[PDB]
RNA sequence: CGCUACUACCGAUUGGAUGGUUUAGUGAGGCCCUCGGAUCGGCCCCGCCGGGAGCGCUGA
RNA sequence: UGGUGACUCUAGAUAACCUCGGGCCGAUCGCACGCCGGCGGCGACGACCCAUUCGAACGUCUGCCCUAUCAACUUUCGAUGGUAGUCGCCGUGCCUACCAUGGUGACCACGGGUGACGGGGAAUCAGGGUUCGAUUCCGGAGAGGGAGCCUGAGAAACGGCUACCACAUCCAAGGAAGGCAGCAGGCGCGCAAAUU
RNA sequence: AAACUGCGAAUGGCUCAUUAAAUCAGUUAUGGUUCCUUUGGUCGCUCGUACUUGGAUAACUGUGGUAAUUCU
């Protein structure tokens, strides 16, 4: 499953290519306007909110 | 899908009629609108030429008229108590047109007493609460005093209402159309309405 | 079958236009307005058919759109706005104002009037009623509400309009002896004296007229339009002055014409 | 007779009847005005709708209906329904290849007030045209002429 | 009476196809009503000085 | 006040009401010129109400082919009428409750049939008639068959939507998309009808 | 250009399947109704930020999903 993340502050988008079930387990079950810590998605990701 | 067509029925002779169009927008009908007592729910509804119907879900307050005082008021929708039409709503309590309703009367009292001294019924009773003497007394100057006591020869209240007054609920009849129009709107029952309708009532029982 | 028609066939149309059977398949379908759709004539028809400043209504459309042409001292643009009797049609830059009236045929006329009796019209009350916190309101044929008119004026009166501000300079009533045209009917376009309304009531007046030459004939009370008081009129009269020509005597009065013209 | 014979007071809506009272003026009834219109044409309003006490929204004199529009007549056949009246036009159609005409008939339903008594099969009924007041009533009755047989 | 052909009926078997009515249920979908309340808003409590958090209330 | 043949019309007065799904009382736009903290001439667009311009919808009267090997029909599930209401844009068994037992019929009801859309009209015709009218104009109906809706002033719209029924298209089989009785053009049908 | 908004798309065209007082024709009625548009009128007739208010969302930029659509 890809994700398309975009961060507002700077307009900015980019789409990751994550084939990793670990990573995605945090979004699984999960409605839509949610907040989600995504620091599953790797080490940089850390501290962030999506 | 409900229609209103003349199309659909038998002949006067009685054969059977075949159809030769189907059905038209403007030969349409629409649910019932079966106004109950509560708090004020009003559905808007879109009809032929861009116009409006309110849809009167629920009801609770009618613009009611006294017309042998001439004092029209509005007024709490207590009860349901006849159906010219059908008994079921009565059951139901529906409010609709001709449907004979129990109102509030204390801004009918209101008026009753700002009239001071309308029919002498249980006026010297172990009772007078403070701050309402006054819009039975007052100090009035020789004018308005003679006023009210000229306002007095008027003051003849059927025994029927002087009843209905002390129950605090008058027999009343909409002469609306709550589920057209919106309101709930009607008359007290006053005279030999007021007599043929307590005596169905009571033989409703 | 759902909602308005907006097209009108050419043989469907008016036959007082007097439309071709060829020149297309439709009419031009008159807008709305003052005047019903078959007591009327379309601008483009006027502009066109008659007067002959426009080959194709694309050219009506091209003298409508520089505003020449005015109805009743308003500038139209619309090349099917219905212009119907006593209209009056003024063309400044070519100065030349027309009134909208009709032939003993039942034709609109090209009749035209003088600079100084184009600024006024007369109309037919429709209706008086008091409304709006007891103002008389009176309604016209031409669709024109004009409020505090005489309280002497009644319906199926005559009123003189000045086109400027729409107000009501003087009125005829309906009665015996006045001069009065015909709008509708068999005895459409002709002139004469009002002498016997005899009255039906729950059905139609029917009013009897006298022609200047002594022919009487009978209309509905709603094809009566008082022209003027007595027998004078209060607006010009087209080259015939309302008097219909039997057919033996118009073929006379033709071939003796062309016998003293050419 | 006593006129509230239905589940509903039968009133007339135009007449305002629990006015206050006055002791004096009262003189044994309350006394009721009687609301009471002419139908145009000529016709003239029976004394009984006049000074009647029945209630009938539908009759032309006391009722809510207008009269406009065609003016017929008919023959009283029928007098089985409640204030309505079946009557009876009778006419000749003229057939053109035959240069003939043939009896032809049609039955009208029609509305009766009370304020017409005495109305008797074979009675002559000028009827005057108003608004559907049922499915198949059209007009209603403006006059009754009485049949020469009535003795 | 023989006796090639031809057209028409009644039919044991309801042998097969095409239709249209109806009892008994069942019943999509829209509309209406009574609920519901994902979610989005402002009004509620603060800093920074320009001078992102609650079925508390409220609206969609 | 005014009007009609006729209002329970119009207008007026009074006491109230005035819908959270709330009724109007302009926060709109272009051109041209001016003299102390101010005015203003032409337009465009929009909103409420009235006037029926254009209609639409319902009623009235009279007129429709063949058939009795269709003579009685309708009335339980409204059939005829009355009262009250519901719904509707309104009148109305339109529907509901109660009540009455009505309503149509040899003057042909009811039923059935129609290679039956109706009419203006066409062919023929001494006079009378007979037959035709799918077909360019008017009115109706329908958009494969039914049904239900949204929007809108106006549609039960189909070159709008939603289902089912029949038929049928693409598919990576997960889904998606249909409606020529519009103009051409195919197939089919037929004795029978033209250019993508 | 786009896109939002407004209007139209209910006209026209085709066809004659249904339909037997039904459609239709003439005749009347709506004093029993609806009416976009045109035209004329009403449009300080309310008696208690205005020298102009608020939040969005298209178009546009950018990231995409589906084999596939005038999907988003």
């Amino acid at each position: 499953m890809k994700l398309n993340i975009s961060f507002p502050a700077t307009g900015c988008q980019k789409l990751i290519e994550v084939d990793d079930e670990r990573k995605l387990r945090t979004f699984y079950e999960k409605r839509m306007a949610t907040e989600v810590a995504a620091d599953a998605l790797g080490e940089e990701w850390k501290g962030y909110v999506v | 899908g409900i229609s209103r067509d003349n199309w659909h029925k038998r002949r006067k002779t009685g054969g059977k009629r075949k159809p030769y169009h189907k059905k038209r927008k403007y030969e349409l009908g629409r649910p019932a609108a079966n106004t109950k007592i509560g708090p004020r729910r009003i559905h808007t509804v879109r009809v032929r030429g861009g116009n409006k119907k309110y849809r009167a879900l629920r009801l609770d307050v009618g613009n009611f008229s006294w017309g042998s005082e001439c004092c029209t008021r509005k007024t709490r929708i207590i009860d349901v108590v006849y159906n010219a039409s059908n008994n079921e709503l009565v059951r139901t309590k529906t409010l609709v047109k001709n449907c004979i309703v129990l109102i509030d009367s204390t801004p009918y009292r209101q008026w009753y007493e700002s009239h001071y001294a309308l029919p002498l019924g249980r006026k010297k009773g172990a009772k007078l609460t403070p701050e309402e003497e006054e819009i039975l007394n007052k100090k009035r100057s020789k004018k308005i005093q003679k006023k009210y006591d000229e306002r007095k020869k008027n003051a003849k209240i059927s025994s029927l209402l002087e009843e209905q007054f002390q129950q605090g609920k008058l027999l009343a009849c909409i002469a609306s159309r709550p589920g057209q129009c919106g309101r709930a709107d009607g008359y007290v029952l006053e005279g030999k309405e007021l007599e043929f309708y307590l005596r169905k009532i009571k033989a409703r029982k | 079958a759902r909602g308005p028609k907006k097209h009108l066939k050419r043989v469907a149309a008016p036959k007082h236009w007097m439309l071709d059977k060829l020149t297309g398949v439709f009419a031009p379908r008159p807008s709305t307005g003052p005047h019903k759709l078959r007591e009327c004539l379309p601008l483009i028809i006027f502009l066109r058919n008659r007067l002959k400043y426009a080959l194709t209504g694309d050219e009506v459309k091209k003298i409508c759109m520089q505003r020449f042409i005015k109805i009743d001292g308003k500038v139209r643009t619309d090349i099917t706005y219905p212009a119907g009797f006593m209209d009056v049609i003024s063309i400044d830059k070519t100065g030349e104002n027309f009134r909208l009236i009709y032939d003993t045929k039942g034709r609109f006329a090209v009749h035209r009037i003088t600079p100084e009796e184009a600024k006024y019209k007369l109309c037919k009350v429709r209706k008086i009623f008091v409304g709006t916190k007891g103002i008389p309101h009176l309604v016209t044929h031409d669709a024109r509400t004009i409020r505090y008119p005489d309280p002497l004026i009644k319906v199926n009166d005559t009123i003189q309009i000045d086109l400027e501000t729409g107000k009501i300079t003087d009125f005829i009533k309906f009665d015996t002896g006045n001069l009065c045209m015909v709008t509708g009917g068999a005895n459409l376009g002709r002139i004469g004296v009002i002498t016997n309304r005899e009255r039906h009531p729950g059905s139609f007046d029917v009013v009897h007229v006298k022609d200047a030459n002594g022919n009487s004939f009978a209309t509905r009370l709603s094809n009566i339009f008082v022209i003027g008081k007595g027998n004078k009129p209060w607006i010009s009269l087209p080259r015939g002055k309302g008097i219909r020509l039997t057919i033996a005597e118009e073929r006379d009065k033709r071939l003796a014409a062309k016998q003293s013209s050419g | 007779a006593d006129i509230q014979t239905e589940r509903a007071y039968q009133k007339q809506p135009t007449i305002f009847q629990n006015k206050k009272r006055v002791l004096l003026g009262e003189t044994g009834k309350e006394k009721l005005p009687r609301y009471y219109k002419n139908i145009g044409l000529g016709f003239k309003t029976p004394k009984e709708a006049i000074e009647g006490t029945y209630i009938d929204k539908k009759c032309p004199f006391t009722g809510n209906v207008s009269i406009r529009g065609r003016i017929l007549s008919g023959v009283v056949t029928k007098m089985k329904m409640q204030r309505t009246i079946v009557i009876r036009r009778d006419y000749l159609h003229y057939i053109r290849k035959y240069n003939r005409f043939e009896k032809r008939h049609k039955n009208m339903s029609v509305h009766l007030s009370p304020c017409f008594r005495d109305v008797q099969i074979g009675d002559i009924v000028t009827v005057g045209e108003c608004r559907p007041l049922s499915k198949t009533v059209r007009f209603n009755v403006l006059k009754v002429t009485k049949a020469a047989g009535t003795k």
